[PDB]
RNA sequence: CACUAGGGUAAACCCGGUGACUGGGGCUAAGUCGUAACAAGGUAGCCGUACCGGAAGGUGCGGCUGGAAA
RNA sequence: ACUAUAGCUUUACAUUGUAUUGGAUACUAACUCGCGGCGAGGACAGUGUAUGGUGGGUAGUUU
RNA sequence: UGUAGGUAUAAGUAACGAUAAAGGGGGCGAGAACCCCCCUCGCCGAAAGACCAAGGUUUCCUGAUCAACGCUAAUCGGAUCAGGGUUAGUCGGGGCCUAAGGAUAAGCCGAAUGGCGAUCCGAUGGAAGAACCGGUUAAUAUUCCGGUACUGAUACUGGUGACGGAGAAGCGGGGCUCCCAAGAAAACCCGCUGUUACCCGUACCGUAAACCGACACAGGUGGUUGGGUUGAGUAUACUAAGGCGCUCGAGAGAUUCGCGGUUAAGGAACUAGGCAAAAUGGUCCUGUAACUUCGGGAGAAAGGACGCCUGUCAGGCCGCAGAAACCAGGCCCAGGCGACUGUUUAACAAAAACACAAGGCUAUGCAAAAAAGCAAUUUGAGGUAUAUAGUCUGACACCUGCCCGGUGCUGGUAAAAGCCCCAGUAAACGGCGCUAAGGUAGCGAAAUUCCUUGUCGGGUAAGUUCCGACCUGCACGAAUGGUGUAACGAUCUGGGCACUGUCUC
RNA sequence: ACCCUUGGUCAGGUUGAAGGUUAGGUAACACUAACUGGAGGACCGAAUCGGUAAGCGUUGAAAAGCUUUCGAAUGAACUG
């Protein structure tokens, strides 16, 4: 059967990418919280 | 005219469509058309503000000259054409100046005729005149509300209005709805009634034709749950109480025109 | 091996019968309810058509005199 | 059911002026709308404050 | 039913993941059912063969290794380690253009954060400036090489673009026609002899053991191609090319289960119910009823022929059987509901529920009513009363009675609304027993009837179900529509024929 | 789930609407017969989409499947 995750790199970057996060005040809030926690993977842009 | 379909299928048993007997051309004028995008009833925030809209055949918009400001320039009627955007047909005009325009096709206007706009124009079918220049008792359509703003009033297929009398700066006009009201005598109107009066005799026959025309199914309120509609709920069928909308607005005889609207000073008799 | 009377099969037709139940009609008496027509029969009568009434009937529209009174 | 409330509606004050004959009529200059200054309205309308109605549309609860 | 770690019990038990299948001979090795080579056998073959895209990311090739991983072992591997491997002026992309949408300018709105708002961004579309043939690697090739070519740079304001659907057609030897539901934008493009050729991708998997499903998982995954015989066919059966035998085996052949085959005589006696199975099935030629909205019903039903050889449909030949296997409608009579094709409870309900074409009522004269939003603004609609919106009814036919009393709806205080009163409105909600009116037509033991298996008739040997009637309708009834209705239904329900392991058993 | 923009897909067979032409017919239209035509939320049926009925599975191969059967299959279709 069809499962919930149907991968698309363009959609992944458009939805959760670094520039998508920086475009909004709440996205920058997410980035600041992740930096404060010390995540090695800031966004899905860091992954490969 | 109309064409009644023979009952070869159940979806065609009750189908009546137009005969398309007035159309003289099949291709629109390229410089006067543009592709039109659809809304699903969604506004600029993306939320569906109007229901039962969606899909349908792709359409192109035709530029209709509702203003007719080329006063004194004669024009020749070239073609009568189908317009997907309105119930009436449209007419292509060639001005002696070399311009082109589309107008609402009045009843009785034939390919090869001449039309004109402005005060000096003869009051013939298809001509656009200020109401001060139209003889009293003439059947008219495409009536301006403010001078220079373009025709707004009588535009649907088969509809017409009548100039009953004039009273100085205002004339008195009887509307398709039966309202009698005063219109500034500097506003423009076109002589004749809108064509395609057999448009009201057409029957879709099946649900697919409504889908082609771009309508989506409409659900009754009594077959919903109370959380969705005030008229929903109950075990088995129930009447739903007093008819009202999702926001509780009564649907039988409650008036919604603003009681202090200024235009009511120009409305002599009312009828809806 | 054809030909065929006769046999079986199916259908469909025609001719008859019977059937829970359900409708007119004729005749005889006269129980019941009214008085529609015959006199201008007490709202002149009748013809066609439509609607309606426990029933004769009533009313609308057009027609006729096979109607008085005038 | 109790109590509120969005919305709708009424009136007063502000925005808000002039003249005639007060209670209406008229005016244009506030204000509103249309066409590209001109036209159409007009002290109304809309908006703010206050106020009386209405209000399972929404909410908090009781039973 | 406390938490972490460790170890037990069930137990050497369930299970080792599609019943497409394996046998032998050699090789290598300490070790072989499984690795390598050969022969034979079997499976797919509109695929289980060959390609493009998404997605993955070195899984590709070679040498070492067999600890762990591989549902067994392994000398093998998509495993571990190391080395190697992807070559473009012409292929794909990007560079150029715009769609939905997004970000913005001038401006608008707004406690803040901000929300809007026409140029720019943005392909899934439009342009691209431009080839093939052959050979070659362990692993790349239109990229490397040999020919053959071509393309781009460089030094001597009206037209096009630019657009739909459907159908015909060009042993022996493209346009055309028809139709209504009327079929993007912008760039662009028209008219008015050398010397060079940049950047990114290129391996490998890709109906899958490499993607999405925790797995080397019987599922899901867009596009192209897809030989021969048979056929109407891309169905079906067999089979080339190519690819596979599905990563546990060997014996044995109890009970029992799963998937299949046959069955005397009977033939629905089974069961809630013919559930399941059986039966029907092709082409051509005859022949087709009630009813009907005149289209249908209809492939109704019911019959006949069919192979091979010879001769211009007849004569002959063979078999139990000539539609030959595979493939391939069961039919009829009569009811309820819903006109019909559709939609729905992803994962126990597909229906009589929803929708529907169509009817009515009500609102709305245009900054329309109405819907979102604090607002700006947007939808409605760039439509204009033959239009838009709210609401009920639900094709069609014949129709749709009485009530305005009740409840809704419409009219005529702070510093006038209302309320009253009167009038109206039932295809408004609602009612149809002292009253506002006391149920018209049509139906009726009904998807409604408690009593109740009501009573009578039919059907059966026997009928609480079914069909036709009756009417004291517990408690039908006219747009929360009444009564019918051809056609339609993986609907509910009754009776027949065919047929049968459903049953006697 | 619904919508918006831009693309793609639907073997094969059957039926035979409008319209047209030709004969008759009429004052003229109508109207009859043949040929043609190829419409349709039309029919049968692969791909495909869905999920009727039964069997199986129920520490499953699968946190919803498989086999047979069955609905739709030019459209209110399916799909990137
Ligand atoms: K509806
Ligand atoms: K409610
Ligand atoms: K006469
Ligand atoms: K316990
Ligand atoms: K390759
Ligand atoms: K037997
Ligand atoms: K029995
Ligand atoms: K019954
Ligand atoms: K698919
Ligand atoms: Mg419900
Ligand atoms: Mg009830
Ligand atoms: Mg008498
Ligand atoms: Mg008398
Ligand atoms: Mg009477
Ligand atoms: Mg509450
Ligand atoms: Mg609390
Ligand atoms: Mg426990
Ligand atoms: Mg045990
Ligand atoms: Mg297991
Ligand atoms: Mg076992
Ligand atoms: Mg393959
Ligand atoms: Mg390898
Ligand atoms: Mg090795
Ligand atoms: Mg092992
Ligand atoms: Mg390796
Ligand atoms: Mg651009
Ligand atoms: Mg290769
Ligand atoms: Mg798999
Ligand atoms: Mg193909
Ligand atoms: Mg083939
Ligand atoms: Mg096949
Ligand atoms: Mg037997
Ligand atoms: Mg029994
Ligand atoms: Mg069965
Ligand atoms: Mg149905
Ligand atoms: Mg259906
Ligand atoms: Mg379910
Ligand atoms: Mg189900
Ligand atoms: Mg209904
Ligand atoms: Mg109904
Ligand atoms: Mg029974
Ligand atoms: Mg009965
Ligand atoms: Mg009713
Ligand atoms: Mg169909
Ligand atoms: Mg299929
Ligand atoms: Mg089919
Ligand atoms: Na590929
Ligand atoms: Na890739
Ligand atoms: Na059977």
């Amino acid at each position: 059967m069809k499962r919930t995750y149907q991968p698309s790199n363009r959609k992944r970057l458009n939805k959760h990418g670094f520039r998508s996060r920086m475009a909004t005040a709440n996205g920058r809030r997410v980035l600041a919280a992740r930096r404060a926690k010390g995540r090695a993977k800031l966004t899905v842009s860091d992954e490969f | 005219g109309i064409r009644k379909l023979k009952p070869t299928t159940p979806g065609q048993r009750h189908k009546v469509i137009g005969a398309f007997d007035k159309i003289t051309a099949s291709t629109p004028e390229k410089s006067l058309v543009v592709g039109k995008k659809k809304t699903g009833g969604r506004n600029n925030t993306g939320k569906m503000t109007m229901r039962y809209i969606g899909g349908g055949h792709k359409q192109k918009y035709r530029f209709i000259d509702f203003k007719r400001t080329k006063d004194g320039i004669p024009a020749t009627v070239k073609t009568i054409e189908y317009d997907p955007n309105r119930s009436s047909r449209i007419a292509l005009l060639y001005y002696a100046d070399g311009a082109k325009a589309y107008i609402i096709a009045p009843d009785g206007l034939e390919v090869g005729h001449t039309v004109m706009s402005g005060s000096e124009a003869a009051p013939e079918v298809g001509n656009a005149l200020p109401l001060a220049n139209i003889p009293v008792g003439t059947i008219i359509h495409n009536i301006e509300l403010r001078p220079g703003q373009g025709a707004k009033m009588v535009r649907s297929a088969g509809s017409f209005a009548q100039l009953t009398s004039r009273e100085g700066t205002y004339v008195v006009i009887k509307m398709p709805s039966g309202e009698v009201r005063r219109i500034l005598s500097t506003c423009k109107a076109t002589i004749g009634s809108v064509g395609n009066s057999d448009h009201a005799l057409e029957k879709s026959g099946k649900a697919g034709r409504s889908r082609w025309l771009g309508r989506r199914p409409h659900n009754r309120g009594v077959v919903m749950n109370p959380v969705d509609h005030p008229m929903g709920g109950g075990e088995g069928r129930q009447s739903g109480g007093h008819p009202r909308s999702r926001k509780g607005l009564y649907a039988k005889g409650l008036k919604t025109r603003a009681p202090k609207k200024h235009s009511s000073k120009y409305i002599i008799e009312r009828r809806k």
